[PDB]
């Protein structure tokens, strides 16, 4: 019959947002559940609170667990349907509903969409509308802390709404509910296979990691789809589409990866173009070689954020970014990768295209979101890669005849010499190209600090090969230290490119040898990669870095280094 | 003393002269010979022809040619003084340098 | 109600607002307690009282707590509530008001949203409105029959009050509620914390200190962060749901330093994106050497304002600018804010990039308001720093078809020439690359004076490093009159490398040696910097400009004295 209440909403459907469930559980329910407890220290509790989010990631959902898991009085107002009604009427169902509400206690109110309640005030292109936010904005600021009534809203972005209600005494405090990460991805798929029936060799972490920038809506779509295609795999032939099915069919459905793997094809993730933030998986491991840079990033990055004692004691400001230069692919990424990892801080990466989209465009103004993003998310560390891309674009050595200065980088410095110190936002640039880059980042203050990220040596080779393979199931007989000792000047990117190709030939070569013997039968020879593929691959290989193009770093290095001619200074005594 | 470039005592090490010798250049002793190559230069109006030496081959790593303080001899002497001269350092580092390349490994040809 | 009662706001939970406080207290009290005095004097009290202020400095407060003390009549008027009443009705409720103030003794009515009322009339498109609008006008027009009736308003922003309300004897007074300075953050804070148990640990000097870019709101909700905080740490261990909390554990609550610290971090102040106007905390005790200089402009910034007599005797008039030229980084931004604080005067500052900003952005109008906050905050002193940025970016010397005129100079100068000599607005101006700036500045009456900032010299070098070590432990064998012996070329920013690099290594030492002696455990080495750390630290130090650059300058400086031929 109706056995609905068995399929209800409690804290445990909602996966992956534990963080702002518990500030949920802080200011909504604490508040009117002990009011005392505020009043003894003296605080006002909040009287409104807001909720943001990109489509689709769960806002709808939290309001029906709060609204059957509180005890307290809840009212729903739909923000839709109380526009739908005719002028004077919606007025009067909103302040019945503001009434109602204040006669029992504790009240929350929760507004769906007022996004479409109270839009700009500019795009309010009419009369009745401003006279509905007008409504809105008197019965909110006539809650004297009357009866402990809150009011909850939820909104798809908070640029709008009309900004006269995000004044004191109205909606001032916001969540951020926001795109999953993997271990969230994971844990909604649980939550939504509780009920299907599923294989057993169904390993929902293999799906949570493949998918990359799906919400909990297309989650619940890709699990949708894998039981449609469980479906019509093998029961269609069975099943007839008239009477009734038969129960035996019925009951013995399995869902197999096979038909997880066919709908994660058939996927169209919703949030792909939105900037990713999150703690890279890159470790330390995955780097050979360049100790000491390692060490000098966790004195700048690591230190100031565990000891400040020690900074406040011998007064000194701690540095806010780093500009690395160097030959081209020798990983400049993979060490501000491992280092946002080692601090557990986000990171959030803004590549060479992303500058050059706002140069062309004219829309630097961009710039000041992204430093709003990582104000949100601190501790972080933001990325800057080719820092020189928009100076290379303009001629280059020989320019347009301008000087050395553009519209975004200037965004950039006018917007880092205005955050913060309070905050941890660590500030780190690449460029290969040292030498054209504007003298104006280098000051004090700035991205000031340069470090030098050399070709490997030979032990450092033998590190990156042998990080490189740890994927490939290589035979144990071939020397990758002869391999490192004939391969002089080369980046790691060749290394890879190298291990790539006799990963290739021995696919090529597995494929070939199964399709002979097939065709043998008709009428695992090579499970793991061999010597000879090694050799062959060696005949593809070139260096990306010519032996003439290394003489410019070397160079300015050498330089840098002279410039530094005091070292024989020695005190009296 | 030695005037430029003669057979000295010094044994030379690796000199691809052969002689055996250290050679000398601007007070200084050196095992090979150095290149030459011709740079103009037209900051400010005033224009002036000049020779570059370039070391490339030699033994020991700290006695090798920079172009960074070539360039910024070159402009020194010529233009003391001079506001906003470090165009010219960038310009004539970048000529000298494409110029200067080694394609292939026999462009040695030694000045006299 | 017994707490609300006793609850009232008042002229004492006022933080900051000292001169604005007197400055309403002036307009609105003296024209109603005593009315014949303006009779005796023959001056009209004014009509129309207007409240600026970015959001949540206390606008509305001010209109409570006014409604306290002056018990002669008091009526409010909200924007939205007016707004929100139907068509026709909303028009009949003004009047109401209008004569009900009119009907009693001396009254005051404030309007709380005046921006929801009247907006800008062209921006707005309705009837409704329009009426709104002129209803308003009518009535604050037909209410000159002195009935001792102030009406007073409040806004976020004055340019967006429809214009015709902003004439005489319409608002025509106005009031600037700005952002509080770093006393009145403390005073603020201590007005939150009142009724507020703490702990004994916790200084209210070094939050406010610390807030850099907040407002009282902001202020109040950190303080109730703080105090969330507090409830979550500890206490949270043992309320869990359902239940009733003792006395026990309620009334042994206190919020410590640490909470305080937790608050601030997790905060994001509102007015940060904006110029800050306050009197600079760096006096001539920071500065080495520049003895001359000094004195050159105190005359030139102090002797108008303290002695106007001496120049009106004499009829010279004074300087109003000067233009600081020489190598990069030597104290030319420190000068500024040193006489700015001697004399006690505001101070704003523009950099660079908001120049190269508003060229990039073909925003140049934007000048015209910054004079203007310049001109409110008077007296004050305005600095702008690499005039040569434009000019150097457009391609520098002859580098293109080009004459030393951009859009930005330009309306600087347009601007500068429409000062008012009344009002002491003195303007600086700083640069490395003379040879490059507008020779239009350099024209007497808007940059007269030019002043060459040199490298320092062997006491100037002993007074830098002296006045940036006053902040952190020294051993006293370190000899600093041997490393300003030893330096000898070295600009104002390389010494202060130095020191940071020394104050570097002492941190890695320290951190090492903490975590060594922790090992022990399961089983202060350096409380002040060495002699041996700035040995380390003097390695990596380099001359940030060559003889080249110094034979540059003092060519130029030799030309120019060359030019003055004279005795
Ligand atoms: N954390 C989650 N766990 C499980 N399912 C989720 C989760 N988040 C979202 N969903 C799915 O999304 C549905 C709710 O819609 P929602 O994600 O709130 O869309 P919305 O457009 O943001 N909501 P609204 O604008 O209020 O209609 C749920 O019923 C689930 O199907
Ligand atoms: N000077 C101050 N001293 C003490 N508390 C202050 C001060 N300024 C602001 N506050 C606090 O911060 C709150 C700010 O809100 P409010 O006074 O409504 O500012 P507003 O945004 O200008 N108001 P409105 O007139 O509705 O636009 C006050 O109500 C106090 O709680
Ligand atoms: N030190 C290193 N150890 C291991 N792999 C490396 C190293 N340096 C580069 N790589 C390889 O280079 C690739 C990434 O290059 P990247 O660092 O992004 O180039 P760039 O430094 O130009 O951004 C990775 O696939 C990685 O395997
Ligand atoms: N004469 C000086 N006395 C004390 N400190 C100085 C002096 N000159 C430079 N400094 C130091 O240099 C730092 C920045 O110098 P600044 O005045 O900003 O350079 P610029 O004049 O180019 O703007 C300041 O923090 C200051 O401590």
């Amino acid at each position: 019959d109706e056995e609905e209440s068995l399929n209800e909403v409690g804290y445990d459907d909602i996966g992956g947002c534990r963080k702002q469930l518990a500030q949920i559980k802080e200011m909504v329910e604490l508040p009117l559940r002990h009011p005392a407890l505020f009043k003894a220290i003296g605080v006002k509790p909040p009287r409104g609170i807001l909720l943001y989010g990109p489509p689709g990631t769960g806002k709808t959902l939290i309001a029906r667990a709060v609204a059957n898991e509180t005890g307290a009085f809840f009212f729903l107002i739909n923000g839709p349907e109380i526009m739908s009604k005719l002028a004077g009427e919606s007025e009067s169902n909103l302040r019945k509903a503001f009434e109602e509400a204040e006669k029992n206690a504790p009240a929350i109110i929760f507004i769906d969409e007022l996004d479409a309640i109270a839009p700009k005030r500019e795009k309010t292109h009419g009369e009745v509308e401003r006279r509905i936010v007008s409504q809105l904005l008197t019965l909110m600021d006539g809650l004297k802390q009357r009866a402990h009534v809150i009011v909850m809203a939820a909104t798809n972005r908070p640029n709008s709404i009309d900004p006269a209600l995000r004044r004191f005494g109205r909606f001032d405090r916001e969540v951020d509910i926001g795109i999953p990460d993997a271990t969230g991805r994971l844990e909604i798929l649980q939550i939504h296979t509780k009920n299907m029936k599923l294989a057993d060799d169904v390993d929902l972490e293999q799906v949570a990691n493949e998918t990359h920038g799906h919400v909990g809506a297309d989650l619940a779509a890709l699990c949708s789809e894998a039981a449609l295609q469980a479906i019509r795999k093998k029961m269609d032939l069975i099943d007839l589409e008239d009477e009734t099915i038969d129960a035996e069919v019925m009951n013995s459905l399995a869902v197999t990866m096979d038909d997880f793997r066919w709908a994660l094809s058939q996927s169209n993730p919703s949030a792909l173009r939105e900037t990713v933030v999150e703690v890279p998986q890159v470790t330390w491991e995955d780097i050979g070689g360049l100790e000491d840079v390692k060490r000098e990033l966790q004195e700048l990055v690591q230190y100031p954020v565990e000891h400040p004692d020690k900074f406040l004691k011998f007064g000194m400001t701690p540095s806010k970014g780093v500009l690395f230069y160097g030959p081209p692919g020798c990983g400049k990424t993979l060490l501000a990768k491992a280092i946002a990892n080692e601090c557990q801080a986000n990171f959030i990466s803004i590549k060479g295209p992303e500058l050059l989209t706002m140069w062309f465009g004219e829309s630097e103004a961009n710039v000041r979101e992204i430093f709003d993003k990582a104000r949100q998310a601190a501790p972080c560390v933001l990325f800057f890669d080719e820092l020189d891309s928009i100076a290379k674009a303009r001629g280059g050595n020989i320019g347009d005849g301008g000087g050395a200065a553009d519209r975004v980088i200037n965004q950039i410095l006018t917007e880092m010499d205005g955050m913060s110190t309070k905050k941890n936002v660590f500030i780190i640039g690449a460029t290969n190209r040292p030498d054209i880059i504007d003298p104006a980042i280098l000051r004090p203050g700035r991205l000031d600090q340069l470090i030098y990220i050399p070709l490997p040596d030979e032990k450092s080779r033998v590190a990156i090969l042998k990080a490189n393979l740890r994927k490939s199931p290589v035979a144990k007989d071939v020397d990758l230290e002869f391999l490192a000792k004939m391969t002089n000047g080369f980046s790691g990117a060749d290394l890879t490119e190298i291990c790539q190709r006799a990963c290739k030939l021995a696919i090529r070569e597995s494929i070939e040898s199964e399709i002979r013997r097939e065709r043998e039968r008709q009428t695992d020879p090579v499970p793991e990669i061999r010597r000879d593929h090694f050799e062959e691959a060696m005949r593809f290989a070139r260096r990306s870095v010519s032996d003439n193009d290394i003489r410019k770093y070397e160079m300015f290095a050498q330089t840098l280094q002279q410039s530094r001619g005091f070292g024989s200074f020695r005190f009296p005594s | 003393v030695y005037l430029d470039g003669d057979r000295t005592n010094s044994r030379s090490t690796g000199g691809k002269c052969g002689c055996g010798f250290k050679h000398f250049w601007d007070g200084k002793e050196y095992d090979n010979l150095p290149e030459a190559f011709p740079i103009t230069l037209e900051w400010g109006g005033r224009v002036v022809r000049e020779t570059v030496y370039w070391f490339q081959y030699e033994s020991d790593s700290s006695l090798n040619s920079n172009v960074y303080d070539v360039a910024m001899k070159l402009v020194t002497k010529h233009f003391p003084g001079e506001f906003g001269s470090e165009i010219l350092v960038q310009k004539v580092v970048h000529t000298i340098l494409h110029q200067t390349a080694k394609k292939n490994p026999d462009d040695y040809t030694p000045v006299n």
